[PDB]
RNA sequence: CGAUGGCCUCCGUUGCCCUCAGCCGAUCGAAAGGGAGUCGGGUUCAGAUCCCCGAAUCCGGAGUGGCGGAGAUGGGCGCCGCGAGGCGUCCAGUGCGGUAACGCGACCGAUCCCGGAGAAGCCGGCGGGAGCCCCGGGGAGAGUUCUCUUUUCUUUGUGAA
RNA sequence: UGAGCUCUCGCUGGCCCUUGAAAAUCCGGGGGAGAGGGUGUAAAUCUCGCGCCGGGCCGUACCCAUAUCCGCAGCAGGUC
RNA sequence: GGAUUGGCUCUAAGGGCUGGCAGCCGACUUAGAACUGGUGCGGACCAGGGGAAUCCG
RNA sequence: UGGCGCCAAGCGCCCGGCCCCGGGGCCGGGCGCGACCCGCUCCGGGGACAGUGCCAGGU
């Protein structure tokens, strides 16, 4: 049946943010009044952290290792998805459709969705999704 | 009507001699000397025959005084390969990469069973 | 030349240490206020009387007026 | 690595070592090919995109960069303060918006690699925009008026950026 | 107001056993080697706005044609 | 190889804009008719003589 | 399948400087596998003929 789930690894496929690697965190498969086509909210990350390597001291490490994170909401058309999927917890309150109305608390969503993703990424769990996808 | 002569000492119609006409504040018709159209860069796709959208059509050397917004389009490979075959090659690299990695599971299993 | 649409920024502009002078051109129904900096000619131009005679001793001292006449 | 000057700060000047790497071949060859960027008014006996007046524009340069604006100024916790607002710890901050075409005043980045513009024949048809011509009037000045002619003729504007 | 004339911009088609320049110069992108600061007087850095200084050398008059050129000439010729 | 062609006065057909219709604008054409001139009308200018055959290319 | 690919990862062995308590921490370097060893023509293709120099005959 249908597999674009709220916990899907999408490679995003075009807007400012193209080629970029998001989850999926809200799907809506019917169109709303204000979008009437299908769409879905998710957070991806827009640089992903430097290759960092061995004989490199851990301040070095540490500045190298440093996501920027965005959130945002995307037509199905312009999503493409994968057959992979993260487990990291978004907080929904923070993190949803309404974050958009106002310039204040998507900083927020933001800061929450960067942090996040950075705590997941130094486990070294899911690789694949914090490497750039070379096109 | 008021015959016009050249303003150069160009006197031949040639691709730099093009000029129009003017009604200059003290009611008479002169020549102004017109630039070269410009073109929009072509898409790298090397496909796709229209040029690209959001850079400015203007001679190669008035790029050095445009800022860097008027010359690119905010996106990976914008200013230099249209929306369409970024598409395309994202679905590219993503798909054989995937291929590889169901053929190299492929090969390991072959080899487990031999 | 600039046009300057809004009040406050020609005052602004005319307290610059580039300014060099401003002229001051009456005809009917518009006044214009010309002032010349190094590199344009900014034209301020109002519509009625009053504000360009109360504005007409609100600019700097130092600056050369010159009325067209 | 070695030396110098400048408040020897930080940088400049070199001299040596390490490291980095192709050339399509020195050079010449177009006053019609390519080639950034100046227009209007006035002026002489003879010169004007060149002189004067007025508006611009391109390229190059600047120890201290001259200055603004952007990078930028947020969140959490313990607090003070009724609050406003103000303290002490942590954490982030190489911009932001739009589903998208893309947009916003800027929005770090080397060797290297890819691409674009420069950079393209002849002919046909059609459409858009100017200049000119044309028609009906308002003015201003002239011509005919033996008869007629609300008549005939001239003129009736705005540069670059 | 006009299938009016000229110029220019654009769309579209036809013809080729013809396919109809090069370089100087300039720009964008991919990468991500480096640099900045530890919360501030913020720093590195800015293709944004304004401001400061300079642009050297050579040609420039006139004829350009039944009289300023070439034909021995103020030549019914020739000359883009 | 034939006919016509001037001048003048008409008629008919060929369109746009606004609110099967109504109103308001309009650009050149084409055809037909009457009248008329000392049969003259592409009135100047511009502007193919024709046909039947042979030789050669 | 009209994508990308360089300027080492990793591993091993040495060294320096700073700090803290011989050990540890912090910063910054060197070498070697990774990328096997040895060799006498850069690889191929011809070759004592092509070819060249000088004589002789024919044309
Ligand atoms: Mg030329
Ligand atoms: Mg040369
Ligand atoms: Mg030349
Ligand atoms: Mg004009
Ligand atoms: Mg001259
Ligand atoms: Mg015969
Ligand atoms: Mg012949
Ligand atoms: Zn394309």
């Amino acid at each position: 049946g249908k597999f674009m789930k709220p916990g899907k690894v999408v490679l995003v496929l075009a807007g400012r943010y193209s080629g970029r690697k998001a989850v999926i965190v809200k799907n809506i498969d019917d169109g709303t009044s204000d979008r009437p086509y299908s769409h879905a909210l998710v957070a991806g990350i827009d640089r992903y952290p430097r290759k960092v390597t061995a004989a490199m001291g851990k301040k070095k490490i540490a500045k190298r290792s440093k996501i920027k994170s965005f959130v945002k909401v995307y037509n199905y058309n312009h999503l493409m998805p994968t057959r992979y999927s993260v487990d990291i917890p978004l907080d929904k309150t923070v993190v949803n459709k309404d974050v958009f109305r106002d310039p204040a608390l998507k900083r927020k969503a933001r800061r929450e969705a960067k942090v996040k993703f950075e705590e997941r990424y130094k486990t070294g769990k899911n690789k694949w999704f914090f490497q750039k996808l070379r096109f | 009507v008021q015959r016009l002569t050249y303003r150069r000492r160009l006197s031949y119609n040639t691709a730099s001699n093009k000029t129009r006409l003017s009604r200059t504040p003290g009611n008479r018709i002169v020549y102004l000397y017109t630039k070269k159209v410009g073109k929009a860069p072509k898409s790298a796709c090397g496909v796709c025959p229209g040029r690209l959208r959001g850079v400015r059509a203007v001679r190669p050397k008035v790029l050095m005084r445009l800022s860097k917004t008027k010359k690119h389009v905010s996106r990976a490979y914008g200013g230099s390969m249209c929306a369409k075959c970024v598409r395309d090659r994202i679905k590219r690299a993503f798909l054989i990469e995937e291929q590889k990695i169901v053929v190299k599971v492929l090969k390991a299993q072959a080899q487990s069973q031999k | 030349p600039r046009k300057i649409e809004e009040i406050k920024d020609f005052l602004l502009t005319a307290r610059r240490k580039d300014a060099k002078s401003v002229k001051i051109k009456k005809n009917k129904d518009n006044v214009k206020f010309k002032v010349r900096c190094s590199r344009y000619l900014y034209t301020l131009v109002i519509t009625d009387k009053e504000k360009a005679e109360k504005l007409k001793q609100s600019l700097p001292p130092g600056l050369a007026v010159k009325e067209l006449k």
